[PDB]
């Protein structure tokens, strides 16, 4: 029963988030967010490892909740007449990349490179677990100020992880990449990295390179703030047109602008604190 | 320059 194990605060991020709800377990105290979705609101739907018929969000969440990761984790669900009622990890003090970047700005590139590198290790994760997220941005990325850690949510839009292609998406489209906005069609991985691309000229630019089709389709990538030739590069090559031009994941963390990352516990030290 | 959210 949901409401008699956990005690339910208020809305979180005023909506923002969805349908996020403060909440206590009672069992332990534990800090929890509570997340309902609505079954006539839901798209997409998959099977459980038992064959259970939940949303698709919920499939996802499971597969990469195990273990320690940069993923907000899933640590029960509930289904509801109408909805289903998902338990998250609440870390605390948190605030997400967007506003971060908002209010201080384009980011040092020392702090901009261990937030990077942490997303990309949440993103292998991910894709290790056989999920593909599909909607990498700053606003789906929670900071633990105090940790020093990111963290991934919002699967909504997910996928299991395939290497044939896709020709849906429902992900955020100034992160897409062009071969969707082309031809609606996309291979995962290669796609995520056109995402990853946009994420790091927004951390070390302070914005998203594009808010157009066209701009995206271009292929002409302006620098509004003064960033390193080596963190250019890498950036340029994450956003080549073509999906077989760009780097792998191994690549991305080989590059040398991502050499000698501060560790989380670092990072918050000299950044957040 | 506005710097906005955009939704999915
Ligand atoms: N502090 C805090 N804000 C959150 C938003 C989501 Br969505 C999931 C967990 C969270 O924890």
């Amino acid at each position: 029963p949901l409401e008699s194990q956990y005690q339910v605060g208020p809305l979180l991020g005023s909506g923002g988030f969805g349908s996020v709800y403060s909440g206590i377990r009672v069992s332990d105290n534990l800090p929890v967010a509570i997340k309902h979705v609505e079954k006539d609101r839901i798209s997409d739907w998959g099977e459980l490892p038992n064959g259970t018929r939940v949303p698709m969000e919920v499939v996802l969440l499971k597969k990469v909740s195990s273990g320690f990761s940069g993923v907000i984790r899933l640590l029960d669900w509930f289904e509801r007449p109408d909805s289903f009622v998902l338990i998250l990890e609440r870390p605390e003090p948190v605030q997400d990349l967007f506003d971060f970047i908002t209010e201080r700005g384009a980011l040092q590139e020392e702090l901009a490179r261990s937030f990077f590198w942490q997303v990309l290790e949440a993103v292998r994760h991910c894709h290790n677990c056989g999920v593909l997220h599909r909607d990498i941005k700053d606003e789906n990325i929670l900071i633990d100020l105090n940790r020093g850690e990111l963290k991934l949510i919002d699967f909504g839009s997910g996928a299991l992880l395939k290497d044939t292609v896709y020709t849906d998406f429902d992900g955020t489209r100034v992160y897409s990449p062009p071969e969707w906005i082309r031809y609606h069609r996309y291979h995962g991985r290669s796609a995520a990295v056109w995402s990853l691309g946009i994420l790091l000229y927004d951390m070390v630019c302070g914005d998203i390179p594009f808010e157009h089709d066209e701009e995206i389709i271009g292929g002409q990538v302006f620098f509004r703030q003064r960033v390193s030739s080596e963190c250019q590069h890498l950036i340029r090559w994450c956003l080549a047109l073509r999906p077989s031009d760009r780097p792998t994941f191994e690549e991305i963390q080989n590059h040398p602008w991502m050499q000698d990352v501060l560790l989380p516990q670092e990072t918050a030290e000299i950044h957040l604190h | 320059r506005k710097r906005r959210r955009h939704p999915s």
